[PDB]
């Protein structure tokens, strides 16, 4: 899940 | 939480700052369009956009207060309806024509490369003439971009999480209606001018869905590299 | 154009007297259960609202005034919105549940025969208690029911969009009326908008549906169903 | 033409 690291930092 | 005790302008200015840059897209006027490369280019352009746009979200008011899953959800649910509003944006004083990029300023004579893009560039085309005929403002815009992340996936989720976001929605439209009374205009010209932008968006909807289904239909034909994220945000609408 | 003349109350009565009868489904069955039954029951019952639904678009003040052309767009455009938004209101004091007709009241369980209906019973359930926690008024719903007829197609114009605005001035008076603060009528006018946008969602997920159905030649839909569903492609 | 035609005129 790319947007779920992304949306951590 | 902090988004529900900012005032109208603080709200504005906040939505202002948290603006995302206008990215430039890989374009050659040498080199010759074809219904693979142009497509290529706006993959290319909003892949990197959202990188942006994720960004972007994270500074809008109240959305980093819900939980890392509905976040997600949001993104996946609005991601092309916020790229689109943002087109329709940039290309409002460009009659007849779309801004995907300051390099990047297409037509519907070059919409024809690719099947079904024409009516989707139409419908771009006359959101962007609404947009201008209504003279939207920049302060106006952030609002309403902000509305479409945190309402189009709001009824597609006792969480109640959803409480939170329908009271920060609510204090958007408390800002909007307090530009549109900065603005000179009457009670009755602010309710029909809220009235007016936010059926918008229900158009936006609309072409983004319409837009959706056409990503899906090109990625069973392999002609075209979707990136990574933008696979996994088409996956999320099935 | 007369609609424009027209004051708040004349706007409200106007289309409170132009609503459509809530139609009944086919008797009898085993309670559907069937893919084939199911969609039957539910393109039957749609066929039929669709000859009320066009007499009642002739009622909504400023329909009348457009191109016969126009009228065709718009109806093509928004006929699956205005259904919906129909049910939605008709399975308000029925939580959890959709009342498509009064003898036919579904559950998402029973959307588990056609694949993907879970998916949009859920989203049509959502907006139903949405339109309950905000006690949406027959006024309000009629009001709604015609913007969705006018705006759903207008991008694909300058009467239109007056009417829209009279339609606006409307929804403000009625909230006026019902003893709402200022804060409080521009909120949920925008809260009732912003639901539109999910309305248009269903329909364009819902409509995707349709078209599986009409490849698949499970289901015998009308003719002009089948029109109505080609004008969408 | 359309079905839809007639019934808006009927
Ligand atoms: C098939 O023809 C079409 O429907 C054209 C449509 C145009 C707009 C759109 C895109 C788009 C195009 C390709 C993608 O993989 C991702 C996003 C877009 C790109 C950038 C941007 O800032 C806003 C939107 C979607 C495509
Ligand atoms: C995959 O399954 C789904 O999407 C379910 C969805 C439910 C709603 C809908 C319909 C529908 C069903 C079949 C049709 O041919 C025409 C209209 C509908 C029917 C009556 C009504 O008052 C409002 C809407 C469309 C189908």
């Amino acid at each position: 899940k790319i947007l779920h690291r992304l949306l951590q930092d | 939480s902090l988004a529900l005790s900012l005032t109208a302008d603080q709200m504005v200015s906040a939505l202002l700052d948290a603006e995302p840059p206008i990215l430039y897209s890989e374009y050659d006027p040498t080199r010759p369009f074809s219904e693979a490369s142009m497509m290529g280019l706006l993959t290319n352009l909003a892949d990197r956009e959202l990188v942006h746009m994720i960004n972007w979200a994270k500074r809008v008011p109240g959305f980093v207060d819900l939980t890392l899953h509905d976040q997600v959800h949001l993104l996946e649910c609005a991601w092309l309806e916020i790229l689109m509003i943002g087109l329709v944006w940039r290309s409002m004083e460009h009659p007849g024509k779309l801004l995907f990029a300051p390099n990047l300023l297409l037509d519907r004579n070059q919409g024809k490369c690719v099947e079904g893009m024409v009516e989707i560039f139409d419908m771009l085309l006359a959101t962007s003439s609404r947009f201008r005929m209504m003279n939207l403002q920049g302060e106006e815009f952030v609002c309403l971009k902000s509305i479409i992340l945190l309402n189009s996936g709001v009824y597609t989720f006792s969480l109640e999480e959803k409480d939170h976001i329908h009271r920060v929605l609510d204090k958007i439209t408390d800002t909007l209606i307090h530009l549109m009374a900065k603005a000179g205009l009457t009670l009755q010209q602010q309710h029909q001018r809220l009235a007016q932008l936010l059926l918008i968006l229900s158009h936006i909807r609309h072409m983004s869905n319409k837009g959706m289904e056409h990503l899906y239909s090109m990625k069973c034909k392999n002609v075209v590299p979707l990136s990574d994220l933008l696979l996994e945000m088409l996956d999320a609408h099935r």
